RNA sequence: UAUACAACCUACUACCUCUC
RNA sequence: UGAGGUAGUAGGUUGUAUAG
RNA sequence: CCUCUCU
RNA sequence: UGAGG
């Protein structure tokens, strides 16, 4: 190991053993200063142990002349609580190596997709699984919005005290049917209702009533009655185009089948 | 039989033709194979007997992948031309361009046309004209107009017709087959050329049996739902929408939209809901991809359709709530009557037993139905469990995911197969026990292809028609059926399909009718690949050939020519008698064969094929003669050996009155001084040395390094002898006393059975003290000598005697050896300095204060030592002398009273321990001038000035890399588990690899998995497929010039050539040449081993390949093998009488050693020698025992009577004793001059032998060696020195084979003065239009030898830093098949190639195509593919064995190896440099150094765990090494596969 | 699920002392 | 060679505190 | 007159 | 432009 290295170099030469100094650090992370005779180097992670297997690395190199500081595991399940998608399984799978400095790899698996992390200790390995997983499943306010509309988690520790399948892609569809039971029955007495003199009065108390602002905006088109585009600010990403006169019974007519 | 391939390449060779098979991937070799025959003349300019070819295809797509396929498969320049290339805007001049570049010329039908009608190419020019889709002549299209150019023209020059047809008649056109099918003959002037329906092949028009059809009737059932309703009107108003939108386009959307509406009418809402999901995915997709916002606006707004349709379609589902019941309720009735039939017909039945095929008319309808159904099963409990749904269509990840889907379907894992309707190709499926076309059939080529997969006469072929069109369709049906019968009808002809006995001079038969199984059974004994045997080929000679070959004669009979294939002897046509029947003019061409054959040979008495055995039987007297005085014969363990010193070693032993000579042992420290070292540099380096006294004069002996505990030093001894001669017996008796004194006392050497030896009969000389006595010269020290007879013993003190005498004096402990008679029992020490200031008193130098000395000393022993007498004199400092013997694998201020003082110099001391170190290296070194001189001798070098009597030795060399690992104080010596699932596997094909994703890196099927997929899935497949995760004017032959991952002469080549670069053989070589491994030195054999193993191939290849010029290379390597194994080298070397004179034990001379000048009591070893009754009994117990001492040990020699009784007694009560092992040779072997050398030390050491002599003289000096050896008995007429020039062995003719040999040359980087050499060296056994020479075999036997030999030099000069085990991996790496085909493939001589074998064809297409993908590169992924030897095979032996024919061949027309070095060097230069950064290990070291997988080997079955998963894969080999390897390659294909 | 501190146990590594 | 000690590494356990 | 193909 | 409808 790092330590071990630094540590047996000391004994060989002869010199004085190396002192380490942990401090609290920038955010959740301690910073790791090793003190070496006549040298001295800087190593930060987020585990005391982690900064310390990194300082070692760093004055390591200078004598022969990245730790994230976050639970990143938990980070991930987060993640995937708030985008609807199976939850993450890691695991260590496989341990081979010396028992003084051994090598650990560990699967994470979000429903099909896996990747692999590997490292000297089970947590570390852990994490380094569930980063890279991440960082492939990537590639604030609105998840308030999102909360008022539909009972939603957008944690794991909440999520894990009620006890998610994730929304498959053939089950998307019911969006506007799962949302607050108090929102839609106000939102159909609001369509079956004609007391509105206008179509356009109507279309926006049902889109209000949802808490969905539209965004009406011009597309170009080859046509004398204008053809508009009524873009919607929520996860399903609705898309609607039609004639002016159209547009506004379409946003009713969406709404109503959709909220059945 | 041949081919169905090959007999149709042939039938079109002479005539034109149709060629017609259904089943597909045939043709194009069959297209390839008519080319390739047709091309005699491609290369001639056009204008001189120039011939060209064509190729028109009716599309573009299809006219360049043949274009493509005809580029990756043939070594002839080809040229696309179609219309995206302007070819209308052409002129006479640039196409007269283009015909002269090109030699194949790949089209469409249009292009050509307008081209031989503009004159601008005639049809006599071309060769051949290959029409693929031939079946679209009728009419007025450009085909048919190309064929009326040929009713205008010479008429005596028109070139050969192709028509390679997969459906003979156009769709849905079946009025009058059999006057369409004339008209296509008419029209392309060949008869339809078909292969009968058979194993090989099956023809679907020419089967009988037919299954039993079903017609099922659905209702109309015309109940229209107002959902679907609701869904259209949705759909046109987003129509509406989308043609006004101003913009990955608006008719890909179009189409995705009325293809969902197609599957909501005919299959139902439960279908329709499957199918909206399809679109979902595919309109997501698109979004992504899309540049401009425009476009994702529109693919956007399609998408929100269609979830918008996805939801209507599930509520009309829940409304009646993926159950049995919603999926019957809403759908077709269709779909309800095949999901009724399905029950009914595979109700409960074993899942092996049903294999089923529904065929569906759209592609997109597959996918919707295999939802449909895999639902439905999952719903019925009674058909779950009993069918499991696959679909197929008749982009990498589609196509391998396809391919996946029909292997499941083959191996039987799924039941039922979901196709596409068949259209233009068949599809590649079992016969399936029952067949049910669930979409109306629109083709005749449908209908007999479906009904055509429906084989078995039991199965029942089931069609579901609307009750409207049953009428219709009964008819349709009907007349493909009369129609189907009527092209069979006209295709049933035009399928492809006395003599005196010699009685041998031994009473023998010979019938003729045998003959052609005898010619059959030769055929298979000669070498032979996997892919097949070569039978001979038979062809009736045409009426006008007979003309030639025969006159009168041949008229009114015929005659059949025999061509055996070109491996065998008789490689000329064997024309047979002329006979009225062809069936018997067969019994005489094979007869005739036989008979010729007899002559040669190649048959036994009885007309039996000759066996290997027999063919080495015949050999054996000639060259294996020695092997039968051994007790051993060539036809159907370790082994003792006696030890004979060296002749100057042999009665040395010096006498009185007469000269003798001492050679002075000086010791020079190479190491500074530093307090640590400072003793030993001053000690070593003192004028008084010691002497190797002998009456036989020494040989200039090298200088030898020894590695002290302090560094390293260089033993030399003297040059010149120093001669005193010896005036009586009494100074005799003091030099042997004397030497007795220095083993016994000094070195703790004296055993209790070892009696001085005065006997001057073996390893008989002293070793004397020399002091400067004299000015000049170094007197002997008989001073010395008096009076240390016997080192004193350490009788110790009395307290009092302690007292009294006056012990100590500074002067007498100046540089004598001490040892302290308490604690440390005779540990002896040298007293380096003598302190006066410090006295017992004094305070402790020593950091650690405790005062006076004499404190410490009383404190450690008060009991042991009297508190010290004399509390006032100097404190002497000691240094310990260590107790190792065995010197090659790299302060304490005592008090002088309490100290026993030997008075020996102590300058000796030290160089006296090194004694038996230099003395085991004098006595091998001696054994290595001797074999150097007798070498040099036989080679008549001995003259030379170098190597003459003014010849000096080399210092001797330090191999730098030997591990020689130590155990303590010098002697050298001779994890975590967690659990796992357990597994098994299938063998992972060439194409898995070509990919460059790990397995669990993979996407899934969004496609096969609609329902379970999560929107996280579908991110990772459009990333993965962007790979965000993981050509008309170049050549075919044009290599990439950039790294792939003036050559500096040979020496070896330079020594052989001129006589001045010889420098002269070295002791210091031959002393390595004879030292083993086990002998734990510093030097060893194993790299002249590799040196030497690569030249004796070599030169037995070119022995045998002189001597036997017309044999097969399986005699030859077989021979080769018998010449070159470590038997035949271990009765050469022990009958050239070397192996007595080996370095083969490790040295430790306190238990192994017998020391020069004593032995074992003349009494015993005599017993020993003359009663061999008594030797075995004779064990190390009985002779400790012995303890025989004072005079019977010095004075007399013989051990007494009472002793000698005992002895005799003691070992014969062994007999009855827990001492019965007798396997006591190994303990008491060192006692009477054996050793044990295992057989593979013995060969070894023959060829590191010979590497002394290749490396230092050169190849011709060699080769003389081997007669010496009696390896290769050399005739009178042919001297073994000239091996390397002796004969190892129209143009119009050869160059018709070879056409752009201009390239191969180019990219070979050698141009051929004689191209017959590279003609035998492209052909192959199959190919049988080579009559001009003869294979490849017979120059790839030579090529392999020049190839490793000339490797094997340049690793052995320019890699000395490896230890001789990594250039044994290097070495086999470098030479491995796998490394030469992916050369060959590299440099573009695969094209070039000349073989008729349609697997070999195929698996090298493979092979090209992995390499390409890799980057024509040797990585892990293609040593771990299986290869011929591994013994089907992804890796053809064929590409590396041109390889080296190639090799050979560029040898035998240059006759210089130094041009071939310069050849071999240009090809391999990227493989040598990689390799030697990173040297390849053995599949064993690396699937047993593998970190995570622990392998556990049994047809050995290798169980391994890899990632979780513990799978024991099998392999299967002839030899249990063989199957243990494919077990290992079979294991490592799988761990990367699922690696981490 | 991470983190910090203290204890126990197991496997191993470097060095030192004593002894042989 | 055996014994003992010091510093580290990795696993497991226990208890406390903290965040989530 | 339309589909596919071709130029 | 050729084939089919």
């Amino acid at each position: 190991s790092a330590v071990s290295a630094l540590q047996e170099f000391c004994a060989r030469t002869q010199i004085n053993l190396p002192t380490y100094s942990f401090i609290p650090g920038e955010d959740g992370g301690y910073v790791c200063k090793v003190e070496l005779l006549e040298i001295e180097a800087l190593g930060n992670g987020r585990s005391k142990r982690d900064a310390k297997h990194l300082a070692a690395s760093n004055i390591l190199r200078k004598i022969q002349l990245t730790n994230l500081n976050r639970d990143m595991v938990k980070e991930l399940r987060d993640y995937c609580v708030r985008r609807e998608m199976p939850l993450p399984c890691i695991e260590v799978v496989q341990q081979s190596g010396t028992p003084s400095a051994p090598e650990f790899v560990a699967c994470c698996s979000v429903a099909s997709i896996v990747r692999y992390g590997k490292s000297d200790k089970k947590k570390d390995a852990r994490q380094r699984a569930a980063i890279e997983m991440l960082a492939l499943i990537s590639s604030e306010s609105m998840e308030e919005l999102e909360a008022l509309r539909r009972k939603k988690f957008t944690t794991y520790w909440e999520l894990k005290e009620a006890g998610h399948t994730g929304m498959r892609l053939c089950d998307r569809h019911n969006y506007f049917k799962n949302f607050y039971p108090t929102l839609k029955k106000e939102a159909i007495e609001a369509i079956n209702s004609d007391e509105y003199e206008s179509s356009k009065d109507k279309a926006m108390d049902v889109m209000s009533s949802l808490k969905i602002t539209p965004k009406i905006s011009e597309v170009e088109s080859s046509s004398l009655v204008p053809l508009l585009s009524v873009e919607l600010n929520c996860a399903f990403d609705v898309v609607l185009m039609a004639k002016e006169t159209d547009i506004y019974d379409h946003i009713i007519d969406y709404f109503r089948t959709m909220l059945i | 039989p041949r081919g169905y391939q090959l007999r149709l390449v042939d039938h079109l060779t002479k005539s034109n033709g149709i060629v017609y098979l259904p089943t597909g991937s045939g043709k194009t070799f069959v297209a390839i194979l008519v080319l390739k025959r047709f091309s005699q003349d491609f290369d001639k300019p056009i204008e001189s007997g120039g011939k060209r070819a064509l190729f028109m295809c009716n599309t573009v797509e299809l006219a360049r992948q043949q274009a493509m396929a005809v580029r990756r498969c043939t070594n002839f320049k080809v040229g696309f031309y179609v219309g995206e290339q302007g070819v209308d805007d052409w002129t006479r001049g640039m196409w007269s361009d283009e015909i002269k570049k090109n030699q194949v010329l790949v089209g469409t039908a249009q292009v050509f046309l307008d081209m031989v009608t503009q004159t601008y190419v005639a049809l006599s020019s071309l060769s051949v004209v290959i029409i693929d889709e031939c079946h679209h002549g009728t009419g007025h299209h450009p085909f048919r107009e190309f064929m009326r150019l040929f009713t205008i023209a010479n008429q005596t020059k028109l070139p050969r017709v192709v028509g390679l047809t997969g459906v003979l008649i156009k769709g849905n056109e079946i009025t009058n087959v059999a006057t369409k099918l004339k008209e296509l003959e008419i029209t392309y002037r060949g008869n339809i050329i078909t292969v009968s329906d058979t194993k090989e092949l099956e023809n679907v028009m020419l089967y009988a049996t037919k299954p039993t059809e079903v017609m099922v009737s659905f209702p109309h059932q015309e109940q229209v739902l107002t959902v679907t309703r609701l869904i259209s009107a949705e759909i046109e108003k987003f129509y509406v929408s989308l043609d006004l939108m101003n913009i990955s386009k608006k008719s890909f959307v179009k189409q995705l939209f009325n293809d969902f509406l197609y599957q909501m009418k005919e299959y139902g809402i439960y279908a329709a809901s499957i199918a909206i999901i399809s679109l979902i995915v595919e309109f997501d997709i698109k979004r992504r991809q899309a540049e401009t916002l425009s476009v994702k606006l529109m693919h956007r707004t399609a998408l929100t359709l269609c979830e918008k349709i996805r939801h209507l379609l599930v509520q009309k589902l829940q409304d009646m709530t993926n159950t049995e019941e919603v999926i019957m309720n809403f759908s077709t009735p269709k779909v309800q009557r095949f999901l009724m039939s399905l029950k009914v017909s595979f109700a409960d039945k074993d899942p092996k037993d049903i294999c089923c095929l529904v065929f569906v008319e759209r592609r997109y309808t597959c996918k919707c139905i295999y939802g449909l159904l895999l639902n439905y099963i999952q719903s019925t409990p009674e058909l779950r469990n009993v069918l499991t749904p696959q679909f197929m269509v008749g982009s990498v990840l589609e196509r391998k995911w396809q391919k996946s889907a029909i292997q499941q379907f083959r191996d039987g894992n799924a039941n039922l197969m979901i196709c596409s309707s068949v259209l233009e190709e068949g599809i590649d499926v079992q016969a399936c026990n029952h067949v049910f076309i669930l979409d109306p059939v629109k083709t005749f080529n449908m209908y007999v292809q479906s009904k055509g997969r429906a084989r078995t006469t039991e199965a029942k072929f089931v069609l579901f028609t609307a009750d409207k069109e049953r009428e219709k369709t009964i008819q349709q049906i009907y007349q493909y059926r009369k129609a189907h019968n009527d092209i069979a009808e006209y295709l049933k002809d035009r399928v492809l399909e006395d003599i005196d006995p010699f009685t041998n001079e031994n009473g023998a038969v010979l019938l003729p009718n045998n003959a052609l199984a005898i010619l059959h059974r030769y055929c298979q004994t000669i070498p032979t690949d996997a892919f097949g045997f070569v039978i001979p080929w038979f062809h009736v000679l045409q009426e006008d050939e007979r003309d030639r070959i025969f006159g009168v004669s041949a008229k009114g009979k015929h005659v059949i020519s025999i061509n055996m294939p070109v491996n065998c002897m008789l490689r000329d046509t064997i024309y047979s008698d002329p006979m009225d029947n062809v069936k018997t003019a067969k019994i005489s061409a094979a007869f005739k064969a036989c008979k010729v054959l007899y002559s040669l040979g190649e048959l036994n008495e009885r007309f039996v094929p000759k066996t290997l055995k027999e063919r080495v039987a015949s050999i054996a007297d000639v060259h294996f003669e020695h092997w039968n005085k051994y007790g051993d014969s060539v036809t159907a363990k370790d082994r003792t050996y006696k030890t004979e010193c060296p002749l100057e070693f042999y009665d040395a032993l010096p006498r009185v009155g007469e000269i003798c000579y001492a050679y002075e042992i000086f010791l020079e420290p190479q190491f500074e001084s530093c307090e640590y070292t400072e003793h030993m540099y001053l000690n070593l380096q003192t004028p008084r040395n010691y002497a190797i006294l002998l009456r036989n004069k020494l040989p200039r002996l090298a200088e030898m390094p020894l590695f002290s505990n302090q560094g390293k030093l260089h033993v030399r001894v003297a040059n010149a002898p120093l001669e005193v001669i010896i005036q009586n017996s009494e100074q005799l008796e003091l030099l042997h006393q004397f030497h007795g004194m220095v083993f016994r006392d000094i070195l703790k050497i004296w055993h209790p059975f070892f009696v001085l030896d005065r006997r001057s009969k073996e390893n008989s000389y002293l070793v004397v003290p020399l002091i400067l006595g004299a000015g000049e010269q170094k007197c002997f020290d008989w001073e010395l000598m008096t009076n240390f007879r016997r080192l004193p013993q350490s009788h110790g003190s009395n307290v009092q005697q302690r007292e009294q005498q006056p012990a100590p004096r500074p002067e007498d402990f100046e540089g004598k050896i001490v040892t302290q008679w308490y604690a440390n029992y005779d540990k002896p020490m040298l007293v380096t300095k003598v302190h006066r200031e410090l006295t017992p008193l004094s305070y402790m130098e020593k950091n650690q204060q405790d005062k006076t000395y004499y404190e410490f000393t009383m404190s450690k022993y008060g009991n042991r030592i009297g508190d010290v007498v004399h509390k006032d004199k100097f404190m002497i400092e000691v240094r310990d002398l260590t107790e190792q013997l065995t010197f090659y694998v790299h302060k304490v201020i005592l008090i002088p009273e309490l100290c026993f003082n030997f008075n020996f110099p102590g300058d000796l001391w030290l160089k006296l321990i090194f004694l038996p170190s230099i003395l085991n290296r004098m006595y091998f070194l001696l054994h290595a001038e001797a074999l150097r001189k007798r070498f040099n001798t036989y080679l008549n070098l001995h003259l030379l000035p170098f190597n003459g009597t003014d010849y000096m030795p080399r210092p001797l060399e330090i191999d730098y890399s030997l591990k020689r690992n130590v155990d303590p104080l010098g002697n050298v010596i001779p994890p975590m588990p967690t659990k796992s699932i357990e597994a098994s596997v299938a063998n992972l094909e060439i194409t898995e690899f070509e990919n460059p994703w790990q397995k669990y890196m993979e996407p899934v099927d969004l496609s096969r998995n609609l329902l379970s997929t999560y929107p996280v899935e579908l991110d990772y497949y459009y990333h993965f497929s962007v790979g965000n995760v993981c050509y008309w004017a170049k050549n075919q032959f044009h290599m990439p010039t950039g790294n792939i991952y003036k050559v500096k002469p040979l020496l070896i080549l330079q020594k052989t050539v001129s006589k001045e670069h010889i420098t002269p053989a070295e002791q210091g070589e031959f002393l390595a040449a004879i030292t083993a491994s086990s002998a734990a030195d510093v030097f060893d054999m194993e790299r002249l081993e590799i040196l030497g193993d690569s030249f004796l191939k070599l030169s037995a290849t070119l022995y045998l390949a002189s001597k036997y010029s017309d044999w097969n290379e399986g005699t030859l390597t077989e021979v080769k093998s018998k010449l070159v194994s470590n038997r035949n080298l271990l009765f050469c070397l022990i009958d050239a009488d070397i192996p007595k004179t080996l370095n083969t034990i490790q040295f430790t001379p306190r238990y192994t050693w017998l020391p020069p000048g004593i032995s074992l009591p003349h009494n015993v070893l005599a017993l020993w020698r003359e009663n061999p009754e008594f030797a075995k009994i004779i064990g190390p117990h009985n002779l400790r025992d012995l303890a025989l001492g004072d005079e019977e040990s010095l004075v007399k020699g013989n051990c007494s009577d009472i002793n000698y009784n005992r002895f005799v007694e003691g070992c014969r009560a062994n007999g009855q004793s827990f001492y019965a092992g007798a396997d006591f040779s190994s303990e008491v072997n060192f006692c009477v001059g054996l050793v044990t050398i295992p057989n593979k030390v013995i060969a070894d050491t023959l060829e590191a032998l010979l590497g002394v002599i290749v490396k230092n003289y050169g190849l011709q000096h060699a080769f003389k060696m081997l007669e010496y050896f009696k390896i290769c008995r050399a005739d009178i007429d042919k001297p073994l020195t000239q091996l390397l020039n002796l004969e190892l062995g129209n143009t119009t003719e050869i160059d018709g084979f070879l056409i752009n040999h201009y390239y191969l040359e180019k990219n070979l980087g050698y141009t051929f003065k004689d191209r017959r050499y590279l003609l035998q060296a492209l052909t192959h056994p199959s190919y049988p239009t080579n009559r001009i020479t003869g294979s490849y075999q017979e120059l790839e036997f030579i090529g392999d030898a020049i190839l490793d030999f000339l490797i094997s030099a340049y690793i052995f000069e320019n890699n000395t830093k490896m230890n001789p085990g990594a250039l044994t991996d290097l070495r086999s790496a470098l030479v491995n098949n796998t490394t030469l085909a992916c050369i060959c493939v590299r440099h573009r001589l695969h094209f070039f190639i000349l073989a008729e074998n349609a697997k070999l064809s195929e698996i090298i297409s493979k092979f090209v195509n992995f390499q390409e993908s890799q980057g024509h590169r040797v990585t892990n992924y293609v040593r771990i593919l299986l290869e011929e030897a591994d013994v089907n095979v992804d890796v053809p032996k064929a590409l590396g064995d041109v390889l080296e024919a190639l090799i050979a061949a560029v040898y035998l027309d240059c006759r210089d190896l130094q041009r071939t070095w310069e050849v071999i060097f240009n090809l391999f230069e990227p493989e040598l440099q990689e390799f030697t950064r990173k040297v390849p290990i053995n599949h064993i070291r690396q699937l047993v150094e593998h970190k995570h997988a622990k392998p556990v080997f049994s047809m050995v079955s290798c169980q391994f765990t890899c990632m979780e998963k513990t799978i024991k894969v099998y392999g299967f080999g002839s030899n249990k090494d063989q199957a243990k390897l494919s077990a290992a390659k079979h294991a490592l294909q799988q761990l990367s596969k699922c690696d981490a």
